[PDB]
């Protein structure tokens, strides 16, 4: 499976162009909900796969992706009843929100937008919008670059 | 293999305009940043000016925005630099650079420079070189030989000996001015046994006066 | 505008010693978010267009060898050659790319290699048929591949030292030898060439107390 329990999972995003290292300076509230992401996921996987000629790595990796958040949402409700309660079954919702849930909530938006807009669209605007926050202040416009 | 290749290089007078172009291959041209950075005489290295992946975001510094514009054509894998209101301080060569941030993280700099197109901005008018052969007491295992080439603008000139032939144990010298122009030499050591025996010549080109300038390297008395 | 200062201008280092060259920001290029150093070091081999050594600092660029090594935080960096190798000949810049809106370079050290003393050889050559026919004589010395680029020429007109009419120019250190060679041109009219009979150039080098002297006659 791509997404991981892992400190520093090997391979994230590489296949796709950037990495972890670039996307980790857009903020955590610019994601949209969890849900949402998931449910609008879905929506081009099944219609673009079939019919094709529109198989694109974006979506057949997004398979790897839902799939292993459900490998995860079986996993959690099952470790918080096997062992203890304190720190052992009340950290496990601890544990994937908000950290390991938004490393999904990244990759998700991550591969919509690369469909949405394109491949080189998104890498362009992670690179971009990582230069206006790099930049210091006043010398920096305070116009922030934008995904549209 | 990573090759970028600028061209459009020329004497431009002070108030004009040139527009260099950089041919990119052996990577995705869409998915990189183009700079521009220039080397002025002094050796120090400026940049000029930036474009996204895209060409979406466009960057510059001070001393060049208002007179030039970056700009790039994903369709034909080309970089532009369109220079306007020239002036002197803007003689310089110009390199052509791939920004790297494009291939993963923000780590990346620019990583591959091209071999760059000189621009020289100068009232001077171009002039062709002289040039004046250097031969030669009682010789030795081995002759030096020479050339001098003078009185030519604006640089560069490029002296070949036997056409490439002669590489081994060839010294430029690098051009000083000279009331307003130019002036260079080269030289060649061969054994004795191969001059004046078999035939030495140097071979000037000054691309800028589109002139060659072939000269046979003969013996005195 | 962070502007970035390297000291030394240049240095001269023996094959197999280790060279420190110093880079420093006018303001801090390290991010407190990512806790990183935006600095880049780049090397020009002459002839050539720059080449990535060094980012983040430190992090070295694939294919860079071991030898080199980047330092630093902040506002000072230093790149570390243990143990240099002729091939690294060249002129050391280091790069801020924390901006991006305004990217700024250091002035570069130029590291030369230091080499066993050599003294030159030296040839005259006097003014060309051609030359003379143009209305022009000028009078070439070559000193061929010495050691160090410290060179004295001084050139005498029938006995009398000439200070009107001189151009001297070095070669940079040789890629094959690590030697300099330098040119001498005295440029004089046909008519103030035919005015005189011995034409005489002499180099004082640091490997001999007297100099190297050439000399012709119009005879």
């Amino acid at each position: 499976c791509l997404g991981w329990l892992w400190g520093m999972d090997i391979d994230p995003y590489k296949e796709f162009g950037a990495t972890v290292e670039l996307l980790s300076f857009l903020p955590s509230d610019f994601f949209p909900s969890v849900r949402d992401l998931l449910d609008t996921a879905a929506a081009l996987y099944r219609d673009a796969l079939e019919s094709p000629e529109h198989a694109s790595p974006h979506h057949t990796a997004l398979r790897q992706a839902i799939l292993c958040w459900g490998d995860l949402m079986t996993l959690a409700t099952w470790v918080g009843t096997n062992l203890e309660d304190p720190a052992s079954r009340d950290l496990v919702v601890s544990y994937v929100n908000t950290n390991v849930g938004l490393k999904f909530r990244q990759l998700l938006w991550f591969h919509i937008s690369a469909l949405t807009f394109g491949r080189e669209t998104v890498l362009e605007y992670l690179v971009s919008f990582a230069v206006w926050i790099r930049t210091p202040p006043a010398y920096r416009p305070p116009n922030a670059p934008i995904l549209s | 293999e990573v090759q970028l290749v600028e061209s459009g290089g020329d004497l431009v007078k002070p108030g004009g305009s040139l527009k260099l172009s950089c041919a990119a291959s052996g990577f995705t041209f869409s998915s990189y940043g183009m700079s521009w950075v220039r080397q002025t005489p002094d050796k120090r290295l400026e940049w000029v000016a930036t474009i996204s992946s895209g060409g979406n975001y466009i960057y510059y510094p001070d001393t060049v925005k208002g007179r030039f514009t970056i700009s790039r054509d994903n369709a034909k894998n080309t970089l532009y630099l369109q220079m306007s209101s020239l002036k002197s301080e803007d003689t310089a060569m110009y390199y052509c650079t791939r920004e790297g941030a494009y291939s993963g993280s923000s780590s990346y700099p620019m990583d591959y420079w091209g071999q760059g197109t000189s621009v020289t901005v100068s009232s001077a008018k171009t002039t062709p070189p002289s040039v004046y052969p250097l031969a030669p007491d009682t010789t030795g295992s081995s002759v030096t030989l020479g050339c001098l080439v003078k009185g030519y603008f604006p640089e560069s000139v490029t002296v070949t000996w036997n056409s490439g032939s002669l590489s081994s144990s060839v010294h430029t010298f690098p051009a000083l001015l000279q009331s307003g122009l130019y002036t260079m030499s080269s030289s060649v050591t061969v054994p004795s046994s191969t001059w004046p025996s078999q035939t030495v010549t140097c071979s000037v080109a000054h691309p800028a006066s589109s002139t060659t300038v072939d000269k046979k390297l003969e013996p005195s008395g | 505008n962070i502007m970035m200062t390297q000291s030394p201008s240049s240095l001269a280092v023996s094959a197999g010693e280790k060279v420190t060259m110093n880079c420093k920001s006018s303001q801090s290029v390290l991010y407190s978010s990512n806790q990183k150093n935006y600095l880049a070091w780049y090397q020009q081999k002459p002839g050539q267009s720059p080449k990535l050594l060094i980012y983040w600092a430190s992090t070295r660029e694939s294919g860079v060898p071991d030898r080199f090594t980047g330092s630093g935080s902040g506002t000072d960096f230093t790149l570390t050659i243990s143990s240099v190798q002729t091939e690294d000949l060249a002129v050391y810049y280091c790069h801020q790319y924390l901006s991006s809106y305004m990217y700024t370079f250091g002035g570069g050290t130029k590291l030369e290699i230091k080499r066993a003393d050599a003294a030159p050889t030296v040839s005259i050559f006097p003014p060309s048929s051609e030359q003379l026919t143009s209305g022009g004589a000028s009078v070439v010395c070559f000193l061929n591949n010495f050691y160090p680029k410290d060179i004295n020429v001084k050139w005498k007109i029938d006995g009398s030292e000439r200070q009107n009419g001189v151009l001297n120019s070095w070669t940079d250190q040789d890629s094959k030898d690590s030697t300099y060679s330098m040119s001498s041109t005295l440029t004089l009219t046909k008519d103030e060439y035919e005015r005189h009979n011995s034409y005489t150039c002499e180099a004082t080098h640091k490997t001999s107390t007297s100099p190297i002297v050439k000399s012709f006659n119009r005879n």
